[PDB]
C-alpha cells in the first residue's frame, strides 16, 4: 500500500560513482511514475522491452533501480549492446534488456570549480564486465609486461579515475546522473504496481 | 469499424501556430494510447507524439520538443496536436494512429489503425534500412524484403503497407504476426537485427510500399526508409 521509495534514488544528494553504481531493489509498493513522466527536464528517457507510457498501469515481479554519475556523452553507453568503457569496464546491460534508463545533467550538483574529484570509472580491466556486474576492486593493473605485486609504479596503474567535472566543461563532459530501473517479470504475484 | 478522421491543417508560414484535430470512432478511444507520425512529400514515416490513454503520459521527437503538444479530450474521443513555431521541415502529411494493445499490457507498442491524414505546408536510436528501395514483378511473383537493424530489437519489428495515396497499413505484428483482416499470402520472419517480409504470390493490389518498424526501444519509435514494389 506503501509508495515505491523513488524520490529516494532520484533526488538522493550525492550519486554513487558509476564503478560502484548503486543498487535499489523496488518491492511491496504501488510504483508511482507519475513525477517521472510531469518532469520536462530529463535529457534521456527511453525505454526497452516496454511499453514506455503505460508504466503506471503495469505490475512487476520487482523493479530494480540502479543509479550512478557518467558524462553526458557516455549516456549513449547505457543501453543493450554497446561498448566503451562504461559499458565495458563499469556497468553492463545485457542484450534482451527490460526496462527504462532516465538521465539528467547534474552539473549544477556535481560539478566544482577547480575539478569535482569524488566521481570515479574504471578506465582500466583486464576483460569486460558481465551485464549488471559490479567491479569495486582496486587492484593494481599491469599495464607492462612487469608483474605488480600490488605495487603502484611505472607500468602499474590504479584502475580506478577521476572524471574531474567542472562546470565550465562542455555539456558532452558535464556529468548526467542516471537511473536504470530494471523491470521483473517473473511467473512469481507482482509486489510492484503502478497506482492504476 | 474502426475509424479516425484528421482535421486541421493547410498552408502557413514559418513561426506560426495550428492545431490538429483527430476524431476517433469505432472502439473505445479511452482504452488506447494515441500517437501522431507525419510524412514529408516524397519522403518515409516519422514518428511525432504519443499520449497515454488518460494524457498522463507524453513523449516527442527530438525534432518537434518544446513547439509540438499532444492533448486528448476523451469526452469527445479526440486527439489534438498544438503545433507551434512551425517550419519548413514540419511540412508533411500527419496521421493520428491507434495503438494496439490494452492499457494494462507491458509490450512495445505499434500503429494498429491510421487515420487517412491531413496535410501542413510551411511556406518559404535504433536505425532501420531496407533492402532492396524499390523492385518490379509480376502477378504469381515471390517478393522478399529485407529489414536490418543497427542495434538488436529482438522480435518487436513491424511491417506497415502504404498504397500510393493513403494511409499506412498494420501488415504484420511481432516479427511474424498478422494483422486481422491480413491475406495469408503476407508472412514475417526473423529476430535480432535481421527481419524478412514475404509476398509469396504477388496480387494486383499489392503495389505499394512497404515500410518495417521497431518498437522495442522507445521513444522514438523508428521506421525502415520504405520498400516500393510494382508490378509490371
Amino acid at each position: 500500500t506503501n509508495l515505491c521509495p523513488f524520490g529516494e534514488v532520484f533526488n538522493a544528494t550525492r550519486f554513487a560513482s558509476v564503478y560502484a553504481w548503486n543498487r535499489k531493489r523496488i518491492s511491496n509498493c504501488v510504483a508511482d511514475y507519475s513525477v517521472l513522466y510531469n518532469s520536462a527536464s530529463f535529457s534521456t528517457f527511453k525505454c526497452y522491452g516496454v511499453s514506455p507510457t503505460k508504466l503506471n498501469d503495469l505490475c512487476f515481479t520487482n523493479v530494480y533501480a540502479d543509479s550512478f554519475v557518467i558524462r553526458g556523452d557516455e549516456v549513449r553507453q547505457i543501453a543493450p549492446g554497446q561498448t566503451g568503457k562504461i559499458a565495458d569496464y563499469n556497468y553492463k546491460l545485457p542484450d534482451d534488456f527490460t526496462g527504462c534508463v532516465i538521465a539528467w545533467n547534474s552539473n549544477n550538483l556535481d560539478s566544482k570549480v577547480g575539478g569535482n574529484y569524488n566521481y570515479l570509472y574504471r578506465l582500466f580491466r583486464k576483460s569486460n564486465l558481465k551485464p549488471f556486474e559490479r567491479d569495486i576492486s582496486t587492484e593494481i593493473y599491469q599495464a607492462g609486461s612487469t608483474p605488480c605485486n600490488g605495487v603502484e609504479g611505472f607500468n602499474c596503474y590504479f584502475p580506478l579515475q577521476s572524471y574531474g567535472f567542472q562546470p565550465t566543461n562542455g555539456v558532452g563532459y558535464q556529468p548526467y546522473r542516471v537511473v536504470v530501473l530494471s523491470f521483473e517479470l517473473l511467473h512469481a504475484p507482482a509486489t510492484v504496481c503502478g497506482p492504476k | 469499424e474502426v475509424h479516425l478522421v484528421e482535421s486541421g491543417g493547410g498552408v502557413v508560414q514559418p513561426g506560426r501556430s495550428l492545431k490538429l484535430s483527430c476524431a476517433a470512432s469505432g472502439f473505445t478511444f479511452s482504452s488506447y494510447g494515441m500517437h501522431w507520425v507525419r510524412q514529408a512529400p516524397g519522403k518515409g514515416l516519422e514518428w511525432v507524439a504519443v499520449i497515454s490513454h488518460d494524457g498522463s503520459s507524453k513523449f516527442y521527437a527530438d525534432s518537434v520538443k518544446g513547439r509540438f503538444t499532444i492533448s486528448r479530450d476523451n469526452s469527445k474521443n479526440t486527439l489534438y496536436l498544438q503545433m507551434n513555431s512551425l517550419r519548413a521541415e514540419d511540412t508533411a502529411v500527419y496521421y493520428c494512429a491507434k495503438e494496439f494493445y490494452d492499457s494494462g499490457n507491458y509490450r512495445p507498442e505499434l500503429f494498429d489503425y491510421w487515420g487517412q491524414g491531413t496535410t501542413i505546408t510551411v511556406s518559404s536510436e535504433i536505425v532501420l534500412t531496407q533492402s532492396p528501395s524499390s523492385l518490379s514483378a509480376s502477378v504469381g511473383d515471390r517478393v522478399t524484403i529485407t529489414c536490418r537493424a543497427s542495434q538488436s530489437i529482438s522480435s518487436y519489428l513491424n511491417w506497415y503497407q502504404q498504397k500510393p495515396g493513403k494511409a499506412p497499413k498494420l501488415l504484420i505484428y511481432a516479427a511474424s504476426s498478422l494483422q486481422s483482416g491480413v491475406p495469408s499470402r503476407f508472412s514475417g520472419s526473423g529476430s535480432g537485427t535481421d527481419f524478412t517480409l514475404t509476398i509469396s504470390s504477388l496480387q494486383p493490389e499489392d503495389f505499394a510500399t512497404y515500410y518495417c518498424q521497431q518498437s522495442y526501444s522507445t521513444p522514438p519509435w523508428t521506421f525502415g526508409q520504405g520498400t516500393k514494389v510494382e508490378i509490371k
